[PDB]
């Protein structure tokens, strides 16, 4: 299936007690497996998965001065944002980046993209074609014009198409056995009274991987999407991910209904009554 | 950008007194980043405690979990505590075992 | 392998 190289980046200012807040965060799929924090004890990029093992010392050390090397130029960033915006320097700013490329199941790039938010709002964004850039506003035009004169969008495409590509066939490789697993989730159903004759019938999906899952309630065979609770597929501590979609039955009620369960590690849904 | 946390705290596996288990606390959809996350076990603080899987929705609000490794038992509680500009006063999730 | 991040 498809498979993605996706780094999330954070420069938070934090005016008064001193230098802000540099993090680079990244991931294969669902699976975190680098990371950098200009807080550590000591700031150094260092594996988050097992399989990143296999990267010599001379990967770290590269990895280390590039992160530094973004963390000195977020820094500027961040007084650089004022200016556009006019803002005072006592108040805390927040830069964003995600930055990427999804390849299919044989290897081939299928997208690659890069967008920046500034205090919680989208600021520029490399568009689908690789080659252009969309401003959310007046700064980020500024932003803008100086990456097309420094033929900034070459630069990024090359990196996109090529390191970002290539090293994430790599990864998949030497953590295949990681990466390209399948956990099949295991189902319950928890039953819960509430006022006014009706009880809360709670379909529990827990142990899968990859996150992507489908939970569904169902009576007459017609799924209540509509009247549904549901949270978001959240990870459980260990590399897999769990999640839960409810509904408040009539007391008496309770077996017209059963939840469906379709994730890659099922070859048959899974079907639960209480 | 402000927005208040979601605070999901829940164990891997369905709980059974005895059995290691993993706790853990899911702090989503909040901005600014600034946010203090505290696990507690009986109302003290739990001091090894990791965290990871920090990331951004499409929206750019932040997602990031806190979990600790724990032996349920029938007489102990487990609550994530956080502190976050948007709230005046810090918000205690309890862990309900019967969920 | 991440970006060498261009200034704004």
């Amino acid at each position: 299936g498809p498979h993605s190289l996706r780094y999330f980046v954070t420069a938070v200012s934090r005016p008064g007690l001193g230098e802000p807040r540099y993090m680079e965060v990244g991931y294969v799929d669902d699976t975190e497996f680098v990371r950098f924090d200009s807080d550590a004890e000591n700031p150094r990029y260092e594996p988050r998965a097992r399989w990143m093992e296999q990267e010599g010392p001379e990967y770290w050390e590269r990895e280390t001065q590039k992160a530094k090397g973004n963390e000195q130029s977020f820094r500027v960033d961040l007084r650089t944002l004022l200016g556009y915006y006019n803002q005072s320097k006592g108040g805390s700013h927040t830069i964003q980046v995600i930055s990427g490329c999804e390849v299919g199941s044989d290897g081939r790039l299928l997208r690659g993209y890069q967008q920046y938010a500034y205090d919680g709002c989208d600021y520029i964004a490399l568009n689908e074609d690789l080659k252009t850039w969309t401003a959310a506003d007046m700064a980020a035009l500024i932003t803008k014009h100086k990456w097309e004169q420094a033929g900034e969008a070459e630069r990024l495409r090359a990196y996109l198409e090529g390191t970002c590509v290539e090293w994430l066939r790599r990864y998949l490789k030497n953590g295949n056995a990681t990466l390209l697993r399948t956990d099949s989730p295991k189902a319950h159903v928890t039953h819960h009274s509430r006022p006014e004759d009706k009880v809360t019938l709670r379909c529990w999906a827990l142990g899968f991987y990859p996150a992507d899952i489908t939970l569904t309630w169902q009576l007459n065979g017609e799924e209540l999407i509509q009247d549904m609770e549901l949270v978001e597929t959240r990870p459980a501590g260990d590399g897999t991910f769990q999640k839960w979609a409810s509904v408040v039955v009539p007391l008496g009620k309770e077996q017209y209904y059963t939840c469906h369960v379709y994730h890659q590690g099922l070859p048959e849904p899974l079907t639960l009554r209480w | 950008i402000q927005k208040t946390p979601q605070i999901q705290v829940y164990s891997r596996h369905p709980p059974e007194n005895g059995k290691p288990n993993i706790l853990n606390c899911y702090v989503t959809q909040f901005h600014p980043p600034h946010i203090e996350i505290q696990m507690l076990k009986n109302g003290k603080k739990i001091p090894k405690v990791e965290m990871s899987d920090m990331s951004f929705s499409k929206d750019w609000s932040f997602y990031i979990l806190a979990h600790t490794e724990f032996t349920p038992t029938e007489t102990d509680t487990y609550a994530c505590r956080v502190k976050h500009d948007s709230m005046a006063e810090p918000k205690t999730v309890y862990w309900d075992r019967d969920m | 392998r991440g970006y060498v991040y261009q200034g704004l």
